[PDB]
């Protein structure tokens, strides 16, 4: 109700890189409205974390700039296809309180094996492009 | 939609 924005993230050689990413990687500090508002991060793990989520890719948005105070905000994780549309789109349904270096998210956010199909169409180029929105109320 | 969650747990 007070700054709604978006950050598209693109992930090159994704397959290509596996080993390369390791367990966590993060995105570059995005912000909008950056002179009036404060620095987000996106972070994803290839492989889930725990047994539960091993076949799953987590993703997840943390704060990483120091807030004046608590930080409640709504999100929206989606998967740009080969046509740049959304597909498999994951919202929190309520707002979530955030603080510095604290991050909410998705454990089971896409199967890792629907990602890897040649048919969903979701790598191109080896390039998973992930789509945030984010809804910061105050 | 989906179950939310954090890396802190």
């Amino acid at each position: 109700m007070v700054v709604k924005f978006s950050y598209m993230w693109t992930i090159n050689n994704f397959s290509f890189c596996r080993e390369e990413m390791g367990e966590v990687i993060k995105s570059s500090t995005f912000s909008s409205g950056a002179n009036d508002k404060l620095k987000w991060c996106l972070r994803v793990n290839p492989k889930g974390l725990d047994e539960e989520s091993k076949d799953y890719l987590s993703l997840y948005l943390l704060l990483v700039s120091c807030p004046k105070s608590e930080v409640r905000a709504k999100f929206k994780f989606s998967i740009l296809n080969a046509k740049g549309e959304e597909t498999k789109a994951m919202e929190s349904q309520r707002a979530y309180r955030f603080v510095q270096g604290k991050d909410w998210g998705f454990k089971k956010f896409i199967r890792r094996g629907f990602l890897l199909d040649e048919a969903n169409g979701l790598l191109p180029d080896d390039k998973l492009t992930l789509f945030c929105e984010v809804s910061v109320v105050q | 939609e989906g179950t939310v969650s954090s890396s802190t747990d």
